[PDB]
């Protein structure tokens, strides 16, 4: 009803093999966008495409590495003859473990993918777009965590953190080649028992939030309904750390 | 929509009946080419005389605060007849609005603020502490009745106009020139239809956030 | 402080109360010379006494503000620091009467009392102001939705009027308070990452410590002790 | 002999800037700094205008943050009671032209060094059960970005959230956990800046002026004081009413 407000869109969502980012790939393609899948897993992404028309496909390449980075936004532009005008980085993995004890592993891992990676991906996108004269709009998820901090989370909030600096940062000088850069903050999704139910007693709502309304938003920031809305956090917590 | 006829209240109805215009003069040329009243924010007695319309007539599952005045001027000039004018309306003229909506609902509030409630700005000292606080008052609200299937939040627009410079304050904002008010209009409609999302701001910002 | 005239002083509304007693014990131990000021000229008095000055006021009213401005002024001198500690604190239960009360004492009492402040500090080019808030009217909370929009309003004034005064020399801070002892518990305690609530005098440092840095208007200096982090 | 008197402070990247600035400020507060620093030819240099001592080491390595904490706690008999890290580093470029060599540079030393000085800061007070105030610089910048450090705002960005995790798994053991976010302030790093580009953002400034890092450092010298006892996981801003 009243949808496909992304007819003529070219979708790139990192991580969509599963959790929020194949959530998102069901809701932009739903409203008629060309989803282009990427995941670690090219068993998962291509999946997520079996789950959606516009002749979509899946990409496998590592966020975390330049090369392959660099080389994800190339084969998006060969096979589709256009860079993608939506971009949106969900591929991120949490590994929880005491500021005390956490080892050097815990900490690169994290960094690498959720703060790195999107660097390398939010970068890639805006010379493709910006070398080609097109307008765009570049969405990175960044958890409630990497606001306000979580225990057991240190690698994770500043990873999180940081993205949202980062996009800010891009907002700014990708403002005057018109590509918005937006950053959302989804609070507790059940994506792949005890410490849960203690979670949703916290939450006002009282429930845990689904991956389908995390890309309800990603839906909003990167049609032109939202065309004014650059270097701005969006809060999809159910009221939790408000 | 509270003040739905001038400004973004208009945008919010005219972009909600695409998909019960509430305004202090009659208000009804807004109603003449719009699906789905007077009212001032200042009083609660005239307050209640329109949320008891609202049974008849229809019987308030959405409700939208864009009434506001602004009139810029430095503190020492201000006077106290303008201080209290102000805060009565764009303030506690929200209070009694949700105080009489929350009757019902037992529902989805968005309170139209500013990005100068929560970053200041000169020469609107007075301004600036009215739409900066319904922040905290929506932030209150939202924890009280999140359990009750009901969520407010708040839109923070920055500089919203017909592209209209200053002068020239156009080059500072990263985002061309100043925002219209359908696309902070879009902004209203996304927080209200938008389940998971309570007592967050959202500002139509444009890259103005970065800057003062 | 000083050597000999004391060109440094301070007005403290509702310095008979909590918060206002350990800004103003505070500030007369470094050179500050006070003057305790609230609703009761009696509890102003005796804190003074306990040199310094008292006198008697109601921040709502605004021509007691203005009154109450130019009798501190003529018994101390020009006020270059302004700490703004007098305020007080359900949906459909709420009468009008209480809202618009707490809001011209809390909000309305501090930006009048900021108004008669910059008529003597513009001139000068000179002073600092605290004003009181909370994370409450930032991060809000259960229970206290009209003292939420107060203390909210508050840090959009203080920010709004500290860009306007700031190339006259003058700054305007806030500062955010959590849970203090002034005039359930265990459970919410436990949450908090220090695991108690924070002391009077606490809060009076960082008010202190906003007055004496020359480089910091417009920011919300919140003591709560990691409150903000978990509600 | 002042208001920390009996703490030990321990700044990375005191030999030069805020850092220096930090130094004389604890030091004028009673305290013994221990000053630590990527060069040790400018950490010497602090240590001469204020027993104190100085320390050789990289933040960003993990070696490096290990030793630091057993070469301090085994040189003074005890573990720094103030943690300040300071240590920071600008490779500036836009996103369209900014080189991976640009990202992990500033990322390693600002936002992974920090983490490594306040992991082993924290592992060193709670193994002799000492309490203590940990102080991380980030910046206004990590809070509303800035054109051409789309890595430092990302580091310093990471330092606020970074810092606020740490506080609510140290505040049981007594240990505070801080953020500063200055503006633009009259240091060497700064001095990178063009003139004519100075002058406009001191026009940007509200009190139109650049802040000086004893300013800084009389922040960073109340978080680290008792007076901040109930003061932990905040950050406070010394912009001079910049991006406020
Ligand atoms: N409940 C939550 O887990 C939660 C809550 C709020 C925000 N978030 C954030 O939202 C994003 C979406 O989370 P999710 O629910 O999909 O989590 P998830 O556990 O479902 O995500 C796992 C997926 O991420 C992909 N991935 C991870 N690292 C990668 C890399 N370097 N390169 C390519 N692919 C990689 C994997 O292939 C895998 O399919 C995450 O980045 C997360 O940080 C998650
Ligand atoms: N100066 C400003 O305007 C400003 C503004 C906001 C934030 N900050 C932050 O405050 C901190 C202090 O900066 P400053 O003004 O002293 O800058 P500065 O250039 O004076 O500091 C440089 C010092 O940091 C040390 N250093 C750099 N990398 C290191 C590493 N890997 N390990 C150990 N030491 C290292 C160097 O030895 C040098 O002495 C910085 O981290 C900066 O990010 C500064």
């Amino acid at each position: 009803q009243l949808q496909n407000r992304l007819r003529s869109a070219l979708a790139l969502v990192t991580g969509a093999g599963s959790g929020i980012g194949r959530a998102v790939s069901v809701r932009l393609a739903g409203e008629g966008a060309t989803v282009a899948a990427c995941d670690l897993d090219r068993a998962a992404a291509q999946e997520t495409v079996r789950l959606l028309r516009g002749n979509h496909a899946a990409f496998q390449a590592d966020v975390s590495e330049a090369r392959a980075a660099r080389c994800l936004l190339e084969q998006v532009q060969a096979c589709f003859s256009r860079p993608p005008s939506v971009v949106v980085s969900c591929a991120g993995i949490t590994q929880d473990e005491f500021l005390l004890h956490m080892s050097e592993d815990d900490w690169d891992k994290v960094i690498a993918v959720n703060l790195k990676g999107t660097f390398l991906v939010t970068q890639a996108a805006a010379q493709a777009l910006v070398s080609n004269g097109c307008r765009g709009s570049i969405i990175n998820i960044s958890s409630i965590v990497g606001k306000v901090g979580n225990v057991g989370q240190t690698n994770y909030a500043a990873s999180k953190a940081g993205v949202i600096g980062l996009t800010q940062t891009a907002a700014r000088e990708l403002g005057r080649h018109g590509i918005r850069c937006n950053s959302v903050l989804p609070g507790f999704i059940a994506t792949p028992q005890k410490v849960v139910d203690k979670i949703t007693e916290m939450i006002p709502m009282g429930h845990l939030g689904d991956p389908e309304d995390v890309a309800d938003v990603v839906a909003f920031l990167a049609s032109e309904d939202s065309g004014y809305i650059t270097g701005t956090s969006v809060e999809v917590t159910g009221g939790l750390f408000m | 929509v509270f003040g739905g006829s001038r400004g973004i209240g208009r945008a919010v109805a005219q972009l909600m009946a695409r998909k019960a215009v509430i305004a202090r003069n009659l208000a009804k040329a807004a109603a003449g080419d719009l699906g789905g009243f007077s009212c001032d924010v200042a009083k609660e007695h005239d307050v209640q005389n329109t949320f008891e319309e609202l049974e008849k007539h229809l019987g308030v599952n959405f409700l939208v605060n864009a009434a506001g005045i602004n009139r810029d001027g430095l503190l020492v000039r201000t006077k106290t007849e303008d201080m209290v004018s102000q805060l009565h309306t764009n303030l506690l003229g929200s209070m009694l609005t949700c105080k009489a909506a929350m009757r019902t609902m037992i529902g989805s509030i968005v309170n139209v603020g500013s990005i100068v409630g929560l970053k200041g700005n000169s020469g609107q000292s007075v301004y600036s502490a009215s739409k900066g606080g319904l922040v905290g008052f929506s932030r209150a609200l939202a924890k009280e009745v999140a359990r009750k299937k009901i969520r407010v939040n708040v839109v923070a627009p920055g500089f919203v106009h017909t592209d209209m410079t200053k002068e020239h304050l156009k080059k500072n904002i990263p985002l061309g020139r100043f925002g219209e008010t359908i696309e902070v209009a879009h902004a209203v409609v996304f927080l209200l239809e938008s389940p998971y999302i309570t007592g967050h701001v959202l500002v139509v910002d444009g890259g103005l956030q970065l800057i003062l």
